[PDB]
């Protein structure tokens, strides 16, 4: 039994051992009762305002779009306090963990930014934090391991699999399997168990609100679409949801294309793979012919997860949302392209949703659109990475 | 087939409990793996839970996972598991042979498929670990159509609804559920709670096997005199897996000298 | 003759040489139409707004001042696209080149975060941009080097002298000696030749009047103090500007005591050297007793520069400022509270100032006091640094 | 004194410029500075121009920038500048001697002080780097008042109120400035501009000589040519000194050379 509805047409669900279900019937209980407490939405609110600095900003691309009929501009949550769009729902989640009495949190990380997250709002409101970050990403990731450390949080590098991201996943659920009756498991993404897409969600959705008000107030009108990247869909959720509604407006998400389709190392579950039951629900999955998860790939360590939140996998099979794939190749162009013409370093992650922006105008250099691109994170944690690469490309 | 009942029923008439051992299928490769098994049934095991490796064991400690890694490293996919599980049943007709699932793995070309799969090869219930009752509808309901027994965990931070539940869906044994985590011989479980023992018979539930951290032969017959009808052990028995790589006969014996203990234990 | 006044009492003027006072009258000229512009201001506001992301949050600390009567609040200039408060006086500064049909932007940079504001805004702007920065500083803050180098900017490592900032500033003022027809000098702090301290001090003034209007609505009421760290004075005097005629509120500049007053490694010229020419001004100097110009030191590299604005110079000769010093560890310090207690990472320079706030609440805990620290960036550039300090040291 | 006004009457007598070469005082070091000021005049120099170690000479490119690291690291100071000039004006009574300061030099103890010291040592000029004409007043005057010649900057730039403060303000020479930058030898000047020359003759200005970037007895007589009243050269001077420093005696000779090559130039 529970309040609300953990599924998506065929997709989501509370696919955990039994132990863990009365924590998120707990979980959902107290996100219910909050949502309706004037008390909490008016602490919420003036966390994100005061301390996090939302609305933020909505920019127009001055010299991208030069000479094509493309009008783009980017919701910053690259502005956003810790750097990524993740700060908006830890916020949200860490006071539903006091809420719940709870003293201690976990969180798996992967671009470093949700672990930042997790370890800031954990350092404001007296919680004792812990990480679990795959040890290639500590690596690729570096300089959010330190932010992570600097603010008391304990970060756990996991070498288990494939050392990213999903390796991470695992080590969080099976440590809150053990610890929830003191610790608050804080998912960092729209995906795993109920109530935490819905949550997640919830918790973001002011990104497209901001959005909507924004480009009304600057166009007169809705965007043609908003496109975001997606590797769980916490970011793109957040950008779609208040539009969903709005049926003229595309809503196109990117998932990580790797070194390409073709080559099996990518990130691309929803257009290629296929619906499964793993990390809590049942959602599309990169897995074997015989049902074990693959691993994922890309370049970025925040969209390098084999799986995918299951209002994603809904919204595309009832063809109100449309997911696209972009390679590390185009992101970088992107990457690379924002800094140098409009004077924004964006992440790796963010990048793939530019790129396909950018591919939309140039293939069609004369069709009219009007388009936001979801700019989820700054891309500090990324220029050590991104350095060595085009300094080992010659560049 | 009945292959619960009538063990229940025999365990009874000699008044003891059930001893219940835990391997992954396949570690640390099919041969040894079979061996392994055929020692844990000499050496007195009433009955098998049989893991199939999957990827990413996400109810299972580091020594459970590390048996997944080496059986993977040995090649073995849940096809070899089946081949190898109709030469476990073809050697041994009576042993009630219980497998332990990730979801994934039974859903995956179809959970009618799956358990027409494990009625075929003559397996006698299926415990699917990431399946809360919650989402056990299409599981229970393709396990009994296939005569396969559902397992479900009675977790210790059990309702009353959830033992109605329990009772209700469950059938072969009831699992409970030693404590909170994962997997592990280390973390050892407490005493089977009395007011969930005392429920599940009230609502006539299948017998009680108490499960995770069993480690030891004293804690097999607490188990036991806390009214469970008996007690699985994995990790203890993965860990002399492990720690016996390097000798496969010396590995057998120190498996049939434990087993040999857990189950004399179970012994009133 | 100059449109404007250059002097600040004794300080301030013109000292540079004659080959480039036509640049700074021209800039003067530009300055003086630019700020009667309508147009003018209109694209400065939108950039701050909508690209730079002001109005920035005014954060009430929750934990640092327990059980005192202090209430603090952080002016957010780390929220600032580029990471600090620097990139509101570049974006003006970047359309008055462009205003002079200057296509090229000369900067000296010592914490990296002016040169990256100098860097994005020539990204934006259409501007070729060369950036100089003591070798020193390239190694201490070279996260921003990475950036500045990703948006395309030519960064020049200075091994002259102390091989930081004013070294920076001695080959900046060479280069535009001979580049000036071409090139804007993009200065970035409120000191140098006029009419540089009154257009950085006018750039940088709505820091005060936002944190004015801040605190008026949440408080009923002026801070009794504002502190800000000074190296060159402009984050200072940009959050001072507003509050000069409100006689009751303590206007409080801290600049760095280094190793400690007593060992000569500091960067306090105004309280600790004399009055000199150097680097175009009359203003304090750190300086030998036969006028050689001292070399500075601080931990941090933005305030790591033996003189100061000729505008603090004059606020403190009249009494209407005061300016304190702050060691290494005692910032040092306030950075890891931060961090910890507040999940914010502040920039070491920032940290200058939060330390001696943290004093004032400390020394006299029953005092009710009602402060403002601007808190100038984020601490990213910085947090290598300071691990390997914290490491060095065993925590 | 009039220590320029006579050395301008007797050049003009002869129908030739002045060749005034520059150099940092105590570089290398004090001992051979005063060596190489010997060797500049024997070879023909007509007045000098002698700069003041600085620590942060703005206004000069790396070749003087590295005289001045020179001069430091053999512990120059500005006191043992004022004890070097008194033993050149000791040697040499005629010859006009120019100081070129960075501003904060002169202002540091007083600015009349420094003047006071100027005039007590026989220098005849000081030419402010730092001080434009907008800044001058009191170094003017102080200068006046202790009969040193304030040496003022044309530069290329120049309009016509400048002509006119430069005109009423300078004493001495005219320092026409040849080019915008910062000094080096490398970075060649331009020819004097014409209407500068004209329009400093037209306002009764103190005769000018060219400097910045003139490096070659070719761009000494092309000044002259032009109207100016001679150039200056430091730059290229310094660069002998720099490269043969681990030879003082090809110094000098290399030195003596150069001088004289670029004071023939000057001749009619
Ligand atoms: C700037 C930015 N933009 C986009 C993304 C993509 O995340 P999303 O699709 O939720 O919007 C990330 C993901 N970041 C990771 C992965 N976080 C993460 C991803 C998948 C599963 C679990 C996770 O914690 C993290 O910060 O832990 C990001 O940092
Ligand atoms: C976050 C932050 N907070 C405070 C400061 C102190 O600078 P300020 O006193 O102007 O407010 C800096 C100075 N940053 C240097 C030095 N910029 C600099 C300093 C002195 C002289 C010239 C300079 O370009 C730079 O970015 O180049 C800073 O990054
Ligand atoms: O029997 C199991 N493992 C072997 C015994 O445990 P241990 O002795 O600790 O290795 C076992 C493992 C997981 C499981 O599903 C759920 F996680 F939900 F409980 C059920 C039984
Ligand atoms: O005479 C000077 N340097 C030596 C001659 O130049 P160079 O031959 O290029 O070394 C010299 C250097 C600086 C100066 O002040 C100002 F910068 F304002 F012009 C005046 C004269
Ligand atoms: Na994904
Ligand atoms: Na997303
Ligand atoms: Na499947
Ligand atoms: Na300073
Ligand atoms: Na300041
Ligand atoms: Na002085």
């Amino acid at each position: 039994t529970t309040l609300l509805n953990p599924y998506f047409g065929e997709f989501g669900g509370m696919y955990v051992p039994q132990i863990l279900m009365p924590a998120l019937n707990q979980l959902e209980e107290a996100f219910v009762s909050a949502q309706k407490d004037p008390e909490f939405q008016a602490q919420f609110a003036d966390l994100l305002k005061n301390y996090a600095g939302r609305p933020t900003a909505l920019t127009k691309c001055q010299n991208i779009t030069a000479g094509t009929r493309t009008t783009l501009y980017l919701k910053r949550e690259d502005l956003l306090h810790g750097g990524a769009h993740k700060t908006n729902q830890v916020l949200g989640q860490a006071l539903l963990a006091k809420r719940m009495g709870k003293s201690e949190i976990i969180a798996e990380t992967g671009a470093g930014q949700h672990g930042v997250a997790s370890a800031l709002a954990s350092a404001l409101l007296g919680l004792k934090c812990r990480i679990y970050m795959g040890a290639k990403d500590v690596e690729r990731q570096s300089p959010n391991v330190f932010r992570m450390r600097l603010m008391g949080a304990e970060v756990i590098p996991v070498h288990s699999g494939s050392a990213t991201l999903k390796d991470a996943c695992n080590e969080a659920l099976r440590d809150w399997s053990g610890s929830y009756e003191t610790a608050h498991y804080m998912l960092g993404t729209a995906a795993g168990p109920h109530p935490y897409p819905t949550i997640v969600r919830e918790f973001q959705r002011m990104i497209g609100e901001e959005t909507k008000a924004q480009i009304l107030d600057k166009e007169g009108r809705l965007p043609d679409a908003v496109i975001a990247c997606v590797g769980g869909g916490s970011n793109a959720i957040g950008m779609f949801a208040d539009f969903i509604n709005d049926t003229s407006v595309g809503l196109i998400g990117v998932e990580p294309g790797g070194h390409g389709i073709e080559t099996g190392e990518h990130g691309a579950p929803l257009k290629h793979g296929r619906v499964g039951i793993y990390f809590g629900m049942k959602a599309p999955m990169m897995q074997t012919a015989d049902g074990q998860i693959e691993e994922s790939y890309s370049i970025s360590a925040g969209l390098d997860f084999p799986s995918v939140g299951p209002q994603h996998a809904y919204l595309n099979s009832i063809g109100r949302a449309d997911y696209v794939s972009i390679t590390d190749d185009e992101a970088l162009e992107a990457f690379k392209t924002l800094c140098r013409h409009e004077g924004i370093i964006p992440a790796l992650e963010s990048s793939h949703a530019l790129a396909h922006a950018l591919k939309m105008m140039r293939e069609q250099p004369e069709k009219e659109q009007l388009l936001v691109v979801n700019l989820s994170g700054r891309g500090d944690k990324d220029i050590f990475t991104v350095h060595d690469i085009l300094k080992a490309r010659g560049e | 087939m009945e292959r619960y009942e009538n063990l229940f029923a025999q365990l009874n008439d000699r008044r003891e409990g059930a001893f219940v051992p835990f391997v992954t299928l396949g570690d640390p490769g099919i041969e040894q793996s079979l061996k392994i098994i055929d020692t844990l049934i000499d050496a007195g095991a009433d009955a098998l839970e049989l893991g199939v490796p999957f990827s990413d064991p996400l109810a299972d400690g580091p020594t459970i996972q590390n048996a997944n890694l080496r059986a993977f490293a040995a090649g073995v996919t849940p096809a070899q598991c089946f081949e190898m599980l109709a030469l476990i049943r073809e050697k041994h007709p009576t042993i009630p042979i219980g497998l332990l699932m990730y979801a994934n793995l039974v859903f995956n070309n179809g959970i009618d498929a799956f358990y027409a799969r494990c009625e075929q090869v003559g397996v006698d219930s299926v415990l699917v670990a990431d399946v809360p009752v919650e989402e056990s509808a299409p599981f229970r309901q393709a396990a009994l159509r296939h005569n396969i027994a559902p397992i479900f965990i009675c977790p210790p931070n059990a309702d009353d609804d959830l033992l109605r539940q329990v009772a209700s869906y469950g059938r072969g044994y009831t699992y409970l559920l030693s404590r909170s985590g994962v997997t592990g011989a280390e973390n050892r479980g407490a005493l089977p709670l009395h007011h969930l023992i005392e429920k599940l018979k009230e609502y006539h539930a299948a017998p009680a096997l108490q499960g995770f951290g069993i480690s030891s032969p004293e804690q097999v017959s607490a188990a036991v005199r806390a009214g469970a009808a008996g007690a699985i052990s994995g990790s203890a028995i993965v860990k002399i897996i492990e720690k016996n790589l390097a000798s496969p006969k010396q590995m057998l014996a120190e498996l049939r000298s434990f087993v040999s203990a857990m189950k004399a234990a179970s012994r009133a």
